[PDB]
DNA sequence: CACGTATGCTATAATGTGTGCAGTCTGACGCGG
DNA sequence: CCGCGTCAGACTCGTAGGATTATAGCATACGTG
RNA sequence: GAGU
């Protein structure tokens, strides 16, 4: 929006090309991690923690 | 009486008379004459055939009545295209034009999102090969695998296997009861909700606000360029040509406004420095 | 020209479907023979 | 009358995600950077 | 599977 325009203009603040679409914690839900496990396909570059 | 589709066309088929060679081959020289009749004939004695082979081509593609429209089709073709000067039978012939236009209707029209056909025969021959080495592995076939006994790329056998996934009904509904459908889950992710339409009024009428707190002449500058208060997003020429011919001077009393309300926020910026989430 | 999408022809003879389920509820109120 | 058909059949809560098949093989044709 |  021409707001945001101008504001960005003020700010710099230019927007990045990554967004966000972490797994979190579903909301008053709480404990420990007790295990992990990672599936990969076969030809991507595997994770340090996998 | 009889109300099906099926059993009627048939019955209406069933009477018509079986040709023989001699027969087929005088009809066929008129026809491609132009004789009409001829035409007419050679068609309505050979329809069986075509139901004959839709028969088994149909199975799960499509309506047995869809394919047999489809078959015509094909038959048709091969009537106009008849040689009747060579031994060859019709019916032989025939076959493959009905067996053709079949198989090309099923590739087109039973996808829903329509592919095109060297996209849906690739993908067939990649079928094919994993029938052939699930038979060996005793083990339906990776990606990779697949990939590996072509010489191609994972990516490309990848990204056709993400073409063959079928669709979803919305209104299936779901758990084995008939409770609910997906369309009762599924959201409007694009439609935010009061919260955030509330957010941008409070947003534009600050930014208003704030507008005015500046010189009348940076707001208007501001306003016209941006095309905030305006109609259009002005550009340097327009504004300095409706105000100050210096088209220089807009971009100078711009860049002073935009300075001017960043003091107003490292003053009272601890409500706009909220904005940023 | 290439890349993506389409239309096309192949010549032993072959010429009327079936298929996969449905399981049958109940008391009431109208509608052609 | 008999028979065949159509129409209805309580209200909120829950759980969990998910599945099938197969369409040949090759040459020409149309539209965009 | 939960009260009705």
């Amino acid at each position: 929006t021409p707001e945001e325009k101008l504001l960005r203009a003020i700010f710099g603040e230019k927007a990045s090309d990554v967004k966000d679409s972490s797994l979190r914690v579903p909301n008053g839900v709480s404990g420990t991690v007790i295990d992990v496990q990672v599936f990969t396909r076969d030809g991507v570059e595997k994770d340090k923690r996998a | 009486r009889v109300l099906d589709a099926t059993q009627l066309y048939l019955g209406e088929i069933g009477y018509s008379p079986l040709l023989t060679a001699e027969e087929e081959v005088y009809f066929a020289r008129r026809a491609l004459r132009g004789d009409v009749a001829s035409r007419r004939r050679m068609i309505e004695s050979n329809l069986r055939l075509v139901v004959k082979i839709a028969r088994r081509y149909g199975n799960r593609g499509l309506a047995l009545l869809d394919l047999i429209e489809e078959g015509n089709l094909g038959l048709i073709r091969a009537v106009e295209k008849f040689d009747p000067e060579r031994g060859f039978r019709f019916s032989t012939y025939a076959t493959w034009w009905i067996r053709q236009t079949i198989e090309r209707a099923i590739m087109n029209q039973t996808r829903t999102i329509r592919l095109p056909i060297h996209i849906v025969k690739e993908l067939n021959v990649y079928l094919r090969t994993a029938r052939e080495l699930s038979h060996k592995l005793d083990h339906e076939p990776s990606a990779e695998e697949i990939a590996e006994q072509l010489d191609k790329p994972v990516d490309d056998v990848s990204r056709m296997l993400r073409l063959n996934e079928r669709i979803t009904s919305v209104d299936t509904p779901l758990g084995g009861d008939s409770e609910k459908a997906l369309l009762d889950i599924l959201a409007d992710e694009k439609e935010n909700g009061p919260e955030d339409t509330t957010q941008d009024d409070d947003m534009k009428q600050s930014i208003v606000k704030w507008l005015f707190e500046l010189n009348a002449k940076q707001r208007e500058v501001l306003a016209r360029r941006f095309g905030l208060l305006g109609y259009e997003a002005a550009t340097l020429e327009d504004v300095g040509r409706e105000i100050g011919l210096t088209r220089e001077r807009v971009r100078q009393i711009q860049v002073e406004g935009l300075r001017r309300l960043r003091e107003i926020l490292q003053t009272q910026g601890l409500n706009i420095e909220a904005l940023f989430l």
